[PDB]
RNA sequence: GAGCUGUAAGCAAGCUUUGAUCCGGAGAUUUCCGAAUGGGGAAACCCACCACUCGUAAUGGAGUGGUAUCCAUAUCUGAAUUCAUAGGAUAUGAGAAGGCAGACCCGGGGAACUGAAACAUCUAAGUACCCGGAGGAAGAGAAAGCAAAUGCGAUUCCCUGAGUAGCGGCGAGCGAAACGGGAUCAGCCCAAACCAAGAGGCUUGCCUCUUGGGGUUGUAGGACACUCUGUACGGAGUUACAAAGGAACGAGGUAGAUGAAGAGGUCUGGAAAGGCCCGCCAUAGGAGGUAACAGCCCUGUAGUCAAAACUUCGUUCUCUCCUGAGUGGAUCCUGAGUACGGCGGAACACGUGAAAUUCCGUCGGAAUCCGGGAGGACCAUCUCCCAAGGCUAAAUACUCCCUAGUGACCGAUAGUGAACCAGUACCGUGAGGGAAAGGUGAAAAGCACCCCGGAAGGGGAGUGAAAGAGAUCCUGAAACCGUGUGC
RNA sequence: AUGAGUAGCGAAAGAGGGGUGAGAAUCCCCUCCACCGAAUGCCUAAGGUUUCCUGAGGAAGGCUCGUCCGCUCAGGGUUAGUCGGGACCUAAGCCGAGGCCGAAAGGCGUAGGCGAUGGACAACAGGUUGAUAUUCCUGUACCACCUCCUCACCAUUUGAGC
RNA sequence: AGCGAGGUGAGAGGUGCCCGUACCGCAAACCGACACAGGUAGGCGAGGAGAGAAUCCUAAGGUGAUCGAGAGAACUCUCGU
């Protein structure tokens, strides 16, 4: 994915993806706490995805400086 | 490990000498390997869910690789392993020959 | 507590009575508090007489 | 900061059932947050208004596993009272 | 280069040759407390101000960043007081704070027990301990020396000298140095006269205040006057000798790769690494593991190779900076409240003794080259040397740590207190004290099923070489506990 | 191990019937009786830190038993503008810029600030579950603050108002 | 004093954060090594007789107390004659 997010745009596109994934994760945690859920790998996946999606931003800023 | 899953390996020691079989699974942290038709031990299982009848199943146990060796693809004879490059990537190669695997 | 000029201090040592009985003591200093400027600021600071002799300002 | 990060998860008990019958729901929350934060969080997420909020915080139950006797994590649960003329939630 | 989502069995969900997991380098994130630093604070909590942003009809609420003290620098103010100063205000600072490894060292303070067969001098001991500073080493260090010969030439450390000389209620005890032999080597700056420039004060041509050059020494040297000389030809360098950097190359470290030779046969055995008979490799017979003792089974070893990136050293180059020889003997300079002395103390092996030497405190107090200091009181001669200013690597000390590897070192009451979730449990208000506790089996193959029983626990069966191996699980003694029985 | 199945089993009225259960003096229910009653009752601090409630269990602990619990497992449970405390005040005491002393360390101490056991300060009366409640629900109120708004009044430099 | 071009008052509408809130609390949860005859600040504190929070018996309300039954001897203790 690295190349994908490094292709995408820093502030608007990528942050939109961030908040979208965070909404997803939120719903995941509710489904889990309720017991309506099966695929638990999604949670780890999404959290890691947000991490990469944020650190690309951080390196773009430090590249700016 | 000098061995992979999905081989045609030969046994060396144990009760099941003079024996051949493929591999069902490996375990590098333990240096152990499963083999079809080898060390087929009996396990006493209780009538618990996902076969709630229990009974005495019979299944292969692991063994240590050092008591196992692969085969010359040519002669079907036991060989030791070296490694060689062809087109980049390394490959297993059998002494007694320069034959792969 | 020390001379600003020299850095004299209240040093330590012994007191050997007749029969050389030893006891700890200090030799202080003849510091005197006098009005004098460090850089500016006439400061009213300690300084020793052994410094003050031979013409330093007060 | 985000409301999604504010809220953590709900609490499914017969108490919570009895309360969502009476329109007031419950949650559990990060320990630092406060009543107004969670209120605006709900309003921003579910698009629903609020009558009031009542908030709590529990300590960590000690436990035992073999010799090992650690402590459970703390909890900050929050009861929110929807208005009438307000939506419900899944 | 194929399993992997740890301990940890596991079901679930899932990822991986479009190359994961894993390993290594460089980075990113890095809640709160803590030097803790916005303020406060009973540790990990609370309460704010300023800007900006989110949000509110508005407050209310949230987020990001900053906001301590001290020090230095610069600027603006610059009171009583007129200048002016204090003090205040602001901006910059990878400043410094605090920690440590319970070790090494430098210093300031500085015990007692004890020994002396008591004991005060003395010892123990400048130890322990406290405090402040450090550095990877520190400290010392280029002669106001050792000494007493056709003289040695910085310090440090080692062996000797030597338990000598000597000190000492001449008691107990303390205890050198030099010579010599060795490890390592290294030498250099400054103040000062003098000159050039600048500034203020007018001490009105004197002044120190600054910058630069100059010069650094003892059979005296330097300034000053003369000649000679050189300005990068060459030379020295960031370890001192001035400081700051860059490249290239070589080697090495931080992940790794390769890597010879037998399932040789046969006998036991549950299983061969073992026995017997045979072969082979070796720059590899080091180690560990594998169902028992393995050079030829595995990982590996010897040997040979390897690094994108970060690092250590070395070489070269760039880069920087560079002057030094002699003769003169008018005059000038060569470290001032020090050098010494008296009085008190201390350190010197050396306890005030005849007490040199060094240092501290007070008081006094000098010459300054026709000069001055030491050579164990002191004087003369002679010899050696120029203090009061500074820098200087190596040889030396130690190891929290890391890597690799050794032991006529321990093997679970031992050895670290600690082989196991230990500085834990536990004790104590607190500092602080401080344990116990290893072993199934090669492998869970860990006991399906039948009975007794509410269970636990048993008896069978089954697995296994072994169940008398069954979860305190190798052996399993003795004390102690019982059953039966010959006399 | 002995002592020795010995001492002790920690003040105080229990009895019976039913029930549960493998199993009951000891657990549950009922009925009587008895004890406390300026206390053995209700509130509430400090302190403890899940002991609370429910349902399972009875290996250990309970000075016996145990079907039981302040024990073990699971789960659950503690709702505040007005209560108590902070965003308010200060005493004693403590810290303490600068400063004063002092071998060092540090001590003292101003300004300033912490600091309740006191001062000031707006909400009560009824229900409510197995466990919370002047916190939840129902009624009725109060305090402080804000203006997208409505109204009344006053005044823009003697200019009302704070 | 100072700030002062928009204020004052009333109404309507609206906002109102953090910690604690369970349970024991003369007790088997606290301090006493114990489910220990001890200690544990404070508020409420009934009725008859009664001066009275004494004392006796009782309310509200709470307990029947973590080994028992059975004989009823010497001896010990606490008691009564």
């Amino acid at each position: 994915m690295k190349a994908n997010e490094i292709r995408d745009l820093t502030t608007a596109e990528i942050e939109q993806k961030v908040k979208s994934l965070k909404e997803e994760l939120f719903n995941l945690r509710f489904q889990l706490a309720t017991g309506q859920l099966e695929n638990t790998a999604r949670i780890r996946e999404v959290r890691k995805a947000i991490a990469r999606m944020k650190t690309v931003i951080r390196e773009r800023e430090i590249a700016a400086n | 490990m000098h061995v992979k899953k999905g081989d045609k390996v030969m046994v060396i020691s144990g009760k099941d000498k003079g024996k051949q079989g493929t591999i069902l699974a490996a375990f590098p942290k333990k240096d152990r390997v499963l083999v079809e038709g080898v060390n087929m031990v009996k396990k006493h299982s209780k009538p618990t869910q996902a076969n709630p009848q229990g009974g005495i199943s019979n299944q292969e146990a692991p063994i240590h690789v050092s008591n196992v060796m692969p085969l010359d693809p040519k002669t079907g004879e036991v060989t030791r392993v070296g490694y060689k490059v062809e087109d980049g990537k390394k490959v297993r190669v059998a002494k007694k020959s320069g034959q792969v695997l | 507590r020390k001379c600003v000029i020299t850095g004299k201090k209240t040093t330590a040592g012994n007191n050997r009575s007749h029969a050389m009985n030893a006891s700890k003591r200090t030799w202080g200093a003849n510091l005197q508090k006098v009005r004098i400027l460090v850089n500016g600021k006439p400061k009213k600071v300690y300084v020793s007489a052994r410094a003050l002799k031979s013409g330093k300002v007060e | 900061k985000d409301p999604r990060d504010v809220l953590k998860r709900p609490v499914i008990t017969e108490r919570s059932a009895d309360l969502m019958t009476e329109k007031k729901y419950t949650f559990e929350v990060d320990v630092r947050a406060n009543k107004t934060e969670v209120k605006d969080a709900v309003e921003s997420i579910f698009g629903v208004k609020v009558d009031k909020v009542n908030i709590m915080n529990y300590k960590g139950k000690s436990k035992r596993v073999g010799r090992y006797t650690g402590m459970t994590s703390r909890r900050r649960k929050a009861i929110v009272k929807l208005t009438a003329d307000s939506k419900e939630i899944e």
